[PDB]
């Protein structure tokens, strides 16, 4: 039950690395959340 | 090397932060060497891809 993550220009082909860098720090509360 | 790398790293196409993409093709058209005359010249392009 989490928000449609916000893309915000970064592809994710599969099985390939990529980063992704979101301005906001509400999305980093949720990942301080699934530790 | 001739400017500074960091106004590269300000203005990256994946920050979508660019949203006047003609003056950072010409922000980046700046650096090069080319007389004033050849910058002229371009300015003479009226289409944007030329």
């Amino acid at each position: 039950h989490l928000p449609l993550i916000a893309i915000t220009r970064n592809p994710v082909f599969p099985r390939f690395i990529k980063i992704i860098e979101v301005k906001n720090k509400k999305l980093v509360e949720l990942l301080r959340r699934k530790v | 090397p001739l400017y500074r790398e960091s106004v590269l790293q300000m203005m990256q196409a994946g920050q979508r932060v660019v949203d006047n993409p003609i003056y950072l093709s010409d922000m980046g058209a700046a650096l090069t060497g080319a007389e004033s005359h050849e910058l002229q010249d371009v300015l003479e392009e009226t289409n944007i891809p030329k």
